[PDB]
């Protein structure tokens, strides 16, 4: 439906059900740093959920 | 048949609709997508990444564990066999044909 | 055929997998050769309706049947194993082997 | 209707499959080298799943030439 990222300007026209179901657009699913409610997060590839940026080491796509 | 500790499992189906009764595969498929897809992770509808230059009758690729680079039209089927990244099984789905 | 498919001489071996035997009842054009009243996987000695009646010897537990698409072969119960049947196409160009899916 | 065309065959079709019922021959007579139908010598051809006169078969063959 919508992306949880602050002020995200994405229509889910060019996104797959995977993205829609996990509330993240295609761009922000890989963006290394995004903000949700003002807090730095990253969309974990392993979990398919956002976590606080502190749960990741440097550039890792997935949490530690 | 095997790449490292990963078994390559080719499965041939009567038709694509049949996959819907296969668990665990059906939850990872997205039957609204055109062209065979692979998953970069384990999640509902996760088989979304377009396999590059796919062979005739290939329906999809499901890696049963771990994560891998996740991009459209970048990896051929042969390249994906090197990308298990710890998965124990790579399932390769095919549409049967009468030759 | 697919890149991985085994061949014996000029006969392609096609392994098709199903969720269970009842899915094959809807699989045209092969369902017409099965005999769904029979217990244990069967193979056909010839081409005709319901021809898959001969009991495969010592079959793998998830094997559901064998259909040769042409020609004839010896037609006996509990005589030939699956591996031996792969040598008995006798001119068939395709040997369809039907399996029940199983995880391991 | 399970029937065997072979003269005098009173098979109950106990050992017979749908294949045998559909082709009007019991399991025994589907393989017998020589059977009689209405007084005529025949053999149940494996290739055709039909009876033919014996002259259509070569020496000891399950199927017509
Ligand atoms: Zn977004
Ligand atoms: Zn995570
Ligand atoms: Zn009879
Ligand atoms: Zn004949």
């Amino acid at each position: 439906p919508i992306c949880l990222v602050d002020g995200c300007d994405s229509d889910f026209s060019n996104c797959r059900e995977y993205h829609k179901r996990h509330k993240v657009c295609d761009v922000h699913s890989k963006t290394p740093v995004v903000t949700i409610n003002g807090h730095k997060q990253r969309f974990c590839q392993q979990c398919s959920r956002f976590h606080a940026l502190e749960e990741f080491d440097e550039g890792k796509r997935s949490c530690r | 048949e095997r790449v490292g500790d990963m078994r390559i499992v080719n499965i041939t189906f009567s038709d694509i609709n049949s996959i819907k009764n296969f668990q665990p595969f059906s939850q990872y498929f997205d039957f609204t997508l055109t062209g065979p897809r692979y998953n970069g992770n384990i999640a509902q509808f996760a088989m979304i990444w377009k396999i590059k230059n796919p062979p005739h009758n290939l329906l999809g690729v499901f890696f049963d564990n771990n994560t891998r680079d996740d991009e459209d039209d970048k990896y051929t089927l042969e390249e994906l066999k090197q990308m298990g990244n710890g998965a124990k099984n790579m399932y390769i789905f095919w549409q049967y044909e009468q030759k």
